[PDB]
């Protein structure tokens, strides 16, 4: 519903959940948003 | 700090990320 | 005889530096007129459809 | 040979402008005229073609 | 799409649905009923290609 | 990373 | 490099992408001025500053 | 670029008698994109020795 | 009829002369603009 | 009482004079050196006019 | 002096690039080529006219022959801009068709 | 955000550019434009097209 | 099937049989490939300043600007979708026709 | 090229349109002499 | 550019006939409209 | 049938020509010379000369 | 190379704003567009002159 | 001077008169101008170390 966000107030977009090249499938490791 | 140019989500500016300013898009790497 | 080789030259002398900027601006207007003129012949044809149907209709309806 | 033909009436250049505020678009203008703020691009293919 | 031009095409004739006989003797006339007619070259529509 | 919980059937 | 291909009954080509860094850095220091520096490595066209 | 910048040279306006506005000295730049570390380091010491003169 | 029939020509000839008095103004405008481009052209 | 159906032709004549368009921000003469001649857009830069 | 041909309607003129400081304004009036000598030259041999010269004495009379004026700076920005006028992009001097 | 984002002056979102010197050939067509970006404006060239 | 090489009507030409032509789809290319001269040093494009007059487009023959733009649209966007403004409709064979 | 062809192709219409409007005026002379001959 | 002015001066001469043959229709239509009125 | 007011099955969107928004009986919105036709929102056209 | 059109008399050029350090002078000669090839481009197809 | 528009031999073609063709000197240019690509950013030459 909302992209991930850091809070340094200011409101900063967090880079977590983004797609990457991985040697192992990314769903069994992380949540991909 | 140019935070009056950002849309306020609530009472705070919805600033972007520092690491998103560049690009590294390239064919094959 | 020597009028119209240097009285049309000294007349059109400031327009010589813009002979290509104005030729493309007349290319703009002429491709804008012929589309307004094509659509004008679209309206005058379909007006003339209704304008000639009332010969066929009313002559069997006025005189009946 | 097959009789296809293309012609050009008139080619116009269009340009869409973000209506940025005049002293915001002049602050951005002044920052982007540095040599430290040069806009650097990369071809996506990034290859020599033989 | 492209339609016929009644202003530029020289041999244009406005043929209504009563008189359009493509698939003449293999198709029922003005109805989903049984076929009627003879095989015959069509008159509708005008060719846009060729 | 190493904090992601392990995949099990139904939990 | 040596390429062994299937024989075809037609003159064919071989399109090899020698992948480089085709980078352009763009400087606009004054109103109306557009300066660009090009660099690709390895297969350098060279120092294409403008 | 930040440590050894290019100087903003001022544009004069002879009518108002004020400075129009300063843009960087793009037109007096020296091209060391074909130099190596034996000569890029020598040109960057000239970019910086010029900036010491302008502050002086 | 005679009375309702006469109102069928007062509701169509007015509809056409409204469409013909607009296309006559529009054609007189575009004639004066072709004479403009012919004059500026060499 | 036998007047014809008429249309009105309106025009004007304005002899001896120049159509002045002042280069001022409110079109008023507040001085010979106008406020747009002292404008730093038109003073510190070169602009085309069409 | 910009030339207008016979039965010509638009007069597109263009300034390449200039500092516009201390610019006061415009002032325009249509003349006639028959009624204006080719000045700068010491003798105009093709000047077959000896009436009033509106270029020199202020006897201007073709002011009514102007429809509209469009002034654009830097090939993009209309002048005065800023929605100043009832038709803001141009100086409409007269109208043949007025519906509004 | 209200202030310092969108200008309070008049400004066209989209501009139209007539060619300055067009040249037609049987094998190609050349069009030369003036891509005039006005003051206090930025133009992303992705928004430009023919 | 022409039964008879001879011209004119005959009984043998009742047996001639008519086959439809092959469907030929003529159109502009995907993303308007082939309109604009890219990577031709004979027809190099210009983006320069009006005054300094030094072309900022340094274009090379062993660059492939078309294929760089075709592979870029695959990475940044969904390529199966159709976009009529840039004529962005990717060439796609039928999977039942290629592999029987 | 194509601009001159559009100039040429409209003159095929503008001659066919003034030929129709020629016989438009021929059928409206028929109407004003038919309504006049029916009221009396 | 002599070959292109003939395409324009022939278009002015045929819009001359078009605005004239429409002008006699616009005067014959207000004749037979006011003919219905009596 | 399907009630487009209630379910969102709107299908008569293509039957709009133009929209003219004027605030306060004098001021055309958005004004500001924003659009290529700045006084109204031209949604579609039949006559496209320009 | 600044273009001069046919029968053109006065040709203004401009240089926007520039450090003129170590400037030596000017030298100039009129050429012909027919005789001068469009260099910078590696081939000139519009050059029917030898 | 051709006295007759028609082809074939006649008495009138004794009066046809000959004139030599114009002398045309086709050669390489002075100092071999135009062989080597100088001042081409797309066809720029190389003297570098390996």
């Amino acid at each position: 519903p909302r992209p991930p966000v850091e809070e340094p107030a200011v409101e900063t977009v967090s880079p977590e959940g983004r797609g990457e090249k991985r040697p192992r499938p990314d769903r069994e490791e992380t949540l991909v948003t | 700090n140019f935070a009056s140019l950002a849309p306020r989500h609530g009472s705070r500016p919805f600033m972007g990320n520092w690491q998103d300013i560049g690009t590294s898009n390239m064919s094959g790497g | 005889t020597a009028r119209g080789i240097v009285t049309d030259f000294a007349f059109l002398s400031p327009l010589a530096s813009s002979a290509a900027s104005r030729s493309s601006a007349r290319d703009d207007k002429l491709t804008a007129l012929l589309a307004q003129l094509d659509s004008l012949t679209r309206e005058l044809n379909v007006v003339s459809q209704q304008l000639l149907d009332l010969r066929q209709q009313v002559s069997a309806l006025k005189a009946s | 040979v097959d009789g296809a033909s293309i012609k050009f009436d008139s080619i116009c250049l269009y340009a869409t402008f973000f209506p940025m505020a005049h002293n915001t678009a002049s602050t951005l203008e002044a920052m982007l005229r540095n040599d430290t703020n040069d806009q650097s691009f990369n071809d996506y293919l990034s290859a020599a073609n033989m | 799409r492209q339609v016929v031009d009644d202003t530029k095409y020289k041999d244009y004739q406005q043929v209504g649905i009563l008189h359009q006989h493509n698939n003449s003797g293999f198709v029922g006339y003005l109805a989903p009923t049984m076929r009627e007619g003879q095989a015959y070259p069509a008159n509708f529509p005008y060719p846009l290609i060729g | 990373g190493l904090r992601f919980p392990s995949k099990m059937f139904g939990g | 490099m040596t390429f062994e291909v299937d024989p075809m009954d037609e003159p064919t080509l071989l399109y090899v992408l020698f992948e480089v860094f085709d980078v352009v850095r763009v400087h606009r220091p004054h109103r109306g001025v557009i300066e660009t520096v090009y660099l690709r490595t390895p297969f350098s066209a060279g120092n294409a500053t403008t | 670029s930040k440590e050894i910048p290019t100087p903003y040279m001022w544009s004069y306006q002879p009518q108002m008698g004020l400075a129009a506005g300063a843009a960087q000295d793009y037109s007096t730049r020296i091209n060391y994109m074909s130099a190596g570390p034996h000569m890029i380091s020598r040109v960057n010491g000239i970019r910086a020795h010029r900036n010491r003169i302008l502050l002086e | 009829a005679r009375d309702d029939k006469l109102t069928a020509l007062l509701a169509q000839l007015d509809s056409l002369t409204r469409e013909l008095n607009v296309v006559s103004q529009q054609l007189l405008d575009l004639r004066q603009q072709v004479s403009a481009l012919k004059a500026s052209s060499p | 009482k036998t007047a014809v159906d008429s249309i009105t032709q309106k025009k004007f004549l304005c002899d001896r004079t120049l159509w002045r368009i002042p280069f001022s921000s409110n079109f008023m003469s507040m001085g010979a050196l106008t406020d747009l001649g002292q404008n730093l857009l038109y003073a510190n830069s070169a602009h085309a006019l069409d | 002096l910009y030339p207008i041909p016979a039965n010509a309607t638009n007069v597109p003129i263009s300034i390449p690039s200039r500092n516009w400081a201390a610019f006061r304004g415009w002032a325009f009036t249509r003349l006639k080529t028959k009624e204006t000598p080719s000045l700068g030259s010491g003798y105009d041999p093709y000047y077959t006219y000896s009436g009033s010269i509106p270029y020199l004495d202020g006897t201007f009379y073709l002011n009514h022959t102007f429809k509209k004026v469009a002034i654009t700076f830097d090939s993009s920005v209309s002048w005065p801009g800023n929605d100043r006028l009832l038709t803001p992009n141009e100086f409409e001097i007269k109208r043949s068709v007025d519906g509004e | 955000p209200t202030h310092d984002v969108t200008t309070d002056r008049s400004q066209r979102l989209t501009l139209r550019f007539i060619p300055v010197d067009r040249e037609d050939t049987a094998y190609s067509y050349k069009a030369r434009f003036t891509l005039a970006v006005g003051d206090n404006r930025v133009l992303d060239m992705a928004s430009t097209y023919f | 099937y022409m039964p008879t090489i001879k011209e004119g009507n005959s009984r043998e030409l009742m047996g001639q049989q008519s086959m439809p032509n092959r469907p030929n789809y003529i159109a502009f290319r995907d993303n308007f490939i082939g309109l604009m001269y890219y990577n031709s040093t004979g027809n190099m494009g210009v983006l320069a300043g009006q005054a300094s007059q030094l072309n900022a487009v340094v274009d090379l023959q062993d660059r492939n600007t078309e294929l760089s733009y075709q592979l870029l649209l695959d990475s940044i966007g969904d390529r199966t979708r159709y976009f009529s403004m840039w004529n962005q409709a990717v060439d796609s064979y039928d999977p039942d026709v290629r592999i029987i």
